[PDB]
């Protein structure tokens, strides 16, 4: 199977550094082209940078012109960033993408940009790495209609993102909406998931939010009940 | 540089419906364009390249047209899974579009009002957070307010709303009331409008 696994994000303050990397697999990695995209919060994709196979002919966006430099390594198979005096507008979630093959120059045969990595965050900013507090949305008189209860987690204060959550390790899906996290004016983020079940089932069940925040190497789970 | 400009830069519509999201180069840039398909959290998908090319294994209600510069993506169908933001790219210098969002259209329901008071846990530690939850409604146009012994809230109070959903296609929403314990000491009541209720809805509680 054909994968582009990203690291090297993070948190790190205006003006200073970091590298991301990019790991292929499933390909002929010596063949292709690749290139870096991004997206900052809310916003439209925008290309960063590209590079061809043998590492002849590189690319990058106006913007990121002097400060940014695209390598490969391809040996490692693996595809790098080094982002330098890193401002407002580089944090993004930054995307590796698969390019255009060597060996087939009109695409007769292959097609570019159809495989992408999975994202990875950088942030920006000179404020602290901090674990969110998880606390219960317990479900009551005032959270039911009908044969429905809704329950949740609030997940409040934390610095960077992401965090994820989930319900009983994965194994209920069905009437989650994990809210998108909003920045509080204190700087720092916040956000709710709850989950509609069966009122009757209150009795049978018991209901579990995992919370992750890795940028702070804090794991929580919290039972929550009437 | 070549410029990538798109219309409209939103569209609702019905399931059935045939859209048409327009896509435009500043100048010629042949046949060599890409369609993106983005659903919120999650990476983009290549849908068309080289503008009429349909990429293996993508639904065949999807078509693109036009060479040189002006370009359309083609939904022949409109489906519920359809919800996303669609990016045209020229495919020489890899220059993205500013994105379509498509929203699915659907018939007005009236959200159902959830309340949540502040935990004993967090209470504990001097904050506290009021939730509010507006569930299963559309479409996304509303307004929560807060009252607290009857006296009207400002500036205290952030709102969330999900993506669409994907079957159903309706929004929720979350607001949350900000206050410190010591002003907590002191009837909450979230009330809520929107084109689903006749008159408006006030969830609340006492301490």
């Amino acid at each position: 199977e054909v994968q582009l696994v990203e690291s090297g994000g993070g948190l790190v303050q205006p003006g200073r550094s970091l590298r991301l990397s990019c790991a292929a697999s499933g390909f002929t990695f010596n063949d292709y082209a690749m290139h870096w995209v991004r997206q900052a919060p809310g916003k439209g994709l925008e290309w960063v940078s590209g590079i061809s196979w043998d590492s002849s002919s590189i690319g990058y966006a106006d913007s990121v012109k002097g400060r940014f430099t695209i390598s490969r390594d391809n040996a490692k198979n693996s595809l790098y960033l080094q982002m330098n005096s890193l401002r407002a507008e580089d944090m993004a979630l930054y995307y590796c993408v698969k390019g255009r093959d060597y060996y087939d120059s009109g695409g007769y045969f292959t097609v570019a940009f159809d495989i992408w990595g999975q994202g990875t965050m950088v942030t920006v900013s000179s404020a602290s790495t901090k674990g969110p507090s998880v606390f219960p949305l317990a479900p009551s008189s005032k959270s039911t209609s009908g044969g429905t209860a809704a329950l949740g987690c609030l997940v409040k204060d934390y610095f960077p993102e992401p965090v994820t959550v989930s319900w009983n390790s994965g194994a209920l899906t069905s009437g989650v909406h994990t809210f998108p996290a909003v920045l509080q004016s204190s700087g720092l983020y916040s956000l709710s998931s709850v989950v509609t079940v069966p009122s009757s089932s209150l009795g049978t069940q018991t209901y579990i939010c995992n919370v992750n925040h890795k940028p702070s190497n804090t794991k929580v789970d919290k039972k929550v009940e009437p | 540089d070549i410029q990538m400009t798109q219309s409209p830069s939103t569209l609702s519509a019905s399931v059935g419906d045939r859209v048409t999201i327009t896509c435009r180069a500043s100048q010629s840039i042949s046949r060599w364009l890409a369609w993106y398909q983005q659903k919120p959290g999650k990476v983009p998908k290549l849908l068309i390249y080289k503008a009429s090319s349909l990429e293996s294994g993508v639904p065949s209600r999807f078509s693109g047209s036009g060479s040189g510069t002006e370009f359309t993506l083609t939904i022949s169908s409109l489906q519920p899974d359809d919800f996303a933001t669609y990016y045209c790219q020229q495919y020489n210098s890899y220059s993205f579009g500013p994105g379509t969002k498509v929203d699915i259209k659907r018939t007005v329901a009236a959200p159902s009002v959830f309340i949540f008071p502040p935990s004993d846990e967090q209470l504990k530690s001097g904050t506290a957070s009021v939730v509010c939850l507006l569930n299963n409604f559309y479409p996304r146009e509303a307004k929560v307010q807060w009252k607290v012994d009857n006296a009207l809230q400002s500036g205290n109070s952030q709102e969330s709303v999900t993506e669409q959903d994907s079957k159903d296609s309706t929004y929720s929403l979350s607001s949350t009331l900000t206050l410190s314990k010591a002003d907590y000491e002191k009837v909450y009541a979230c009330e809520v409008t929107h084109q689903g209720l006749s008159s408006p809805v006030t969830k609340s509680f006492n301490r």
